[PDB]
């Protein structure tokens, strides 16, 4: 059917340039104009520019014009986005859509899954996993927690299974946060009745695929 | 450029429900019956999805409880009864003039029971007493609603702020929440108190809840 694909996630260190494509079809591309709009971590829409694919004419955000450059390769049916001189700011999930038109209104109808670009002069560098040992002699109750801490990794994202994937109740994995040290961190929890705590055997599977680190803890 | 406020920032209502969210324009985008507003829908981790365009005509797909209505500078959507796949962002946007410009976006959540949250403290483990460093996290399960507020106090009073907050989105089945509060300190800083607790402060709880080690 009809339907945009996206290049893959990128990461780039600040200063430097990203060429993003928006391949297209199920539809004639030269038909319609291409949107591109920007989308924040935690932050909403933003449009950032068109462009008409068949004789290759852009209109841009007034506040984007000169870090994005937009392109088109009818040959290949694909659009192009350039943004340069990146910044952590320019850190955003980037989406293409195709553009309509009715009564002079132009909505967008079909998007792309969006690429993610993230500005980090970080390094590739692996996960590290402190356990979170349950309680220190608090029982009374009924239920216990218990936990993984994966300090410090980069790039996104990470794998946290438990008991090896046959664990799925009360796990709670929680989403990374970006540490001053430009380094992630996340956690991953499971909640489990007291009882059972010095019956079971409870190991968090850790797999970060940029650094290959597959750690697996007992807690 | 053409301002657009949605509200409220947030909705929580239950299945069932009617919802009924506006968007307002800092100035006209109309002309003759022609209007040039569109609402989107956002499911997290997921690309928008165009709802309704020129103010009330409806996209293949959406259903029919779905509703755009508005004038001039003032247009609503609205839900005759939300469904499951119904809780999500949603957002209007305007294409009268450029830029074309979104709005802040309107968050429909499950609304539900007050629950009080299981609140938990981890001291730091070994190996990172090793490495100089030290995290200790405190936990907030399951609670609603999101709303809560987590106290680091390093020897009583002396409440810090040098700590990482991360809420859970909301469950898939019972709707609720947890959080976590990491406070990080070096190995050092760590060996010269004695007593970390962190104070909750939740509906649910009748009483700011503390825990506590040594």
């Amino acid at each position: 059917q009809v339907q945009l694909v996206q290049s893959g996630a990128e990461v780039k260190k600040p200063g430097a340039s990203v060429k993003v494509s928006c391949k297209a079809s199920g539809y004639t591309f030269t038909s319609y104009w291409m949107q591109w709009v920007k989308q924040a971590p935690g932050q909403g829409l933003e449009w950032m520019g068109e462009i008409d694919p068949s004789d290759s004419y852009t209109n841009y955000n007034q506040k984007f014009k000169g870090k994005a450059t937009l392109t088109v390769d009818t040959s290949t049916s694909t659009a192009y986005m350039e943004l340069s001189s990146l910044r952590s700011e320019d850190t955003a999930v980037y989406y293409c859509a195709r553009n309509r038109d009715y009564s002079n209104n132009w909505y967008f109808d079909v998007w792309g899954e969006g690429t993610l670009v993230t500005v980090s002069s970080a390094s590739t560098k692996g996960p590290s996993v402190f356990p979170l040992a349950p309680s220190s002699k608090s029982t009374s109750g009924g239920t216990a927690a218990l936990g993984c801490l994966v300090k410090d990794y980069f790039p996104e994202p990470v794998t946290v299974s438990w008991n090896s994937g046959a664990l799925t109740s009360g796990v709670h994995t929680f989403p990374a946060v970006l540490q001053s040290s430009g380094l992630y961190s996340l956690s991953s929890v499971v909640t489990v009745p007291s009882s059972s705590l010095g019956t079971q055997t409870y190991i968090c599977n850790v797999n970060h695929k940029p650094s290959n680190t597959k750690v697996d803890k007992k807690v | 450029e053409i301002v657009l406020t949605q509200s409220p920032g947030t909705l929580s209502l239950s299945p069932g429900e009617r919802a009924t969210l506006s968007c307002k324009a800092s100035q006209s985008v109309d002309y003759d019956g022609d209007s040039y507003m569109n609402w989107y829908q956002q499911k997290p981790g997921q690309a928008p999805r165009l709802l309704i365009y020129a103010a009330s005509n409806l996209e293949s797909g959406i259903p029919d409880r779905f509703s755009g209505s508005g004038s001039g500078t003032d247009f609503t959507l609205t839900i005759s009864r939300l469904e499951p796949e119904d809780f999500a962002v949603y957002y209007c946007q305007q294409s009268n003039e450029d830029p074309r410009t979104f709005g802040q976006g309107t968050k429909l959540e499950i609304k539900r029971t007050v629950a009080a949250p299981s609140v938990f403290i981890f001291p730091p483990s070994d190996e990172q007493l090793k490495s100089g460093t030290a995290s200790v996290v405190c936990l907030l399960n399951n609670f609603y609603p999101r709303e809560a507020k987590v106290q680091w106090k390093v020897d009583n009073a002396l409440q810090s702020g040098n700590s990482q907050e991360s809420v859970t989105e909301q469950d898939s089945k019972d709707s609720t929440y947890s959080l976590s509060s990491t406070l990080t300190l070096s190995k050092a800083d760590y060996e010269k108190h004695k007593v970390y607790a962190c104070e909750v402060t939740h509906q649910g709880l009748s009483s700011p809840v503390t825990k506590s080690f040594n």
